[PDB]
């Protein structure tokens, strides 16, 4: 459920969506 | 002498360390000053300027948040995302985050401009960064947001009290 | 080193001085330790032993109250009232005060004995004070209740912090 | 509304009933 492109992108997505 | 806000910050820190969450929150609410702990303010500014917004968003989630600085920062991060052509991620952030919802409610025009920018097939940086550079925007955001944040050593209050005991023990108190 | 309870008491005192009532109460509830400020513990014991229960009841109303010490103290004050033949006052205290209501609920027999004692036309002190003297009862009550109470100087925390600043200023901190 | 006999009585009554 987490689209991972850039490391900072997947991490920011991890933070914002959890 | 020392400002009350600083002392209340020390108390709040002690409360955080002693796992007294409820009293912490209630305190922060009543006195309307909040502890904003960061390892280093310079490191914080460095994190904002460098472009590591995952960390910055972590810190943002950690601290007490004003809606305005939030919509500014999140707007700039949206523009940074649409520049890197992460359209899905940028749209999801713009849609599903609280400050962006607040921005959508309060100012439909601004949110419409952001969505319009995201909808564009290519990123036109000439005008947006021509008016004010990316470095400058990152700079002002970092400055205003960092000035809000504070830095305090762990168990500061306890160490201070230890210093007080040392004072009493080796120097002594005034006679009357 | 210093006990956590003492430091939390200092914090609570600061909260009391700074008119932060809500945070004070919430703190006292969460940490389950309460500030019980008295001018002097010896003066408190003196007040209990001398027989000045108006003052003692004032202090009791001021502090955090356990139900047991309350029903004990209030019982003894009831006996003191019925000794001085203040029947109306004693009955009103026995009826309209919270610890006495609690005592009436939990132990109907004890409350019945107190009411029976109040109903008697004369005060039979020989048996009640023969088993254990008035002085002894006042003594034990004063001891147990006073041991619960604490004494702390006004703006203790601030003064301590001032001592810390003096330490840093005139002695200095450790190099590493 | 406050029966005053002894000073300590009227004062304790003042405290308990207010």
């Amino acid at each position: 459920q987490s689209h991972s492109e850039n490391r900072m992108v997947r991490s920011l997505h991890r933070v914002l969506f959890k | 002498e020392i400002e009350s806000s600083d002392v209340i910050r020390l108390i709040e820190q002690f409360l955080k360390e002693s796992n007294l969450h409820r009293t912490l929150a209630i305190l922060q609410e009543e006195t309307n000053v909040s502890l904003n702990t960061v390892d280093s303010i310079d490191g914080f500014c460095n994190e904002i300027t460098s472009g590591n917004w995952d960390n910055v968003l972590k810190t943002v989630q950690s601290l007490k948040l004003p809606a305005k600085k939030l919509i500014d920062l999140y707007e700039h991060v949206i523009i940074e995302l649409v520049e890197l052509r992460e359209l899905a991620t940028a749209r999801l952030v713009a849609r599903q985050t609280d400050p962006m919802i607040l921005l959508k409610q309060i100012d439909p025009d601004r949110f419409a401009r952001l969505e319009s920018l995201i909808n564009r097939p290519y990123f036109d940086g000439q005008e947006v960064y021509g008016d004010v550079s990316k470095e400058k925007r990152r700079s002002v955001i970092a400055q205003t947001l960092s000035s809000e944040v504070h830095v305090v050593a762990p168990s500061r209050l306890l160490s201070l009290l230890g210093q007080s005991l040392k004072w009493q023990l080796h120097q002594g108190l005034l006679p009357p």
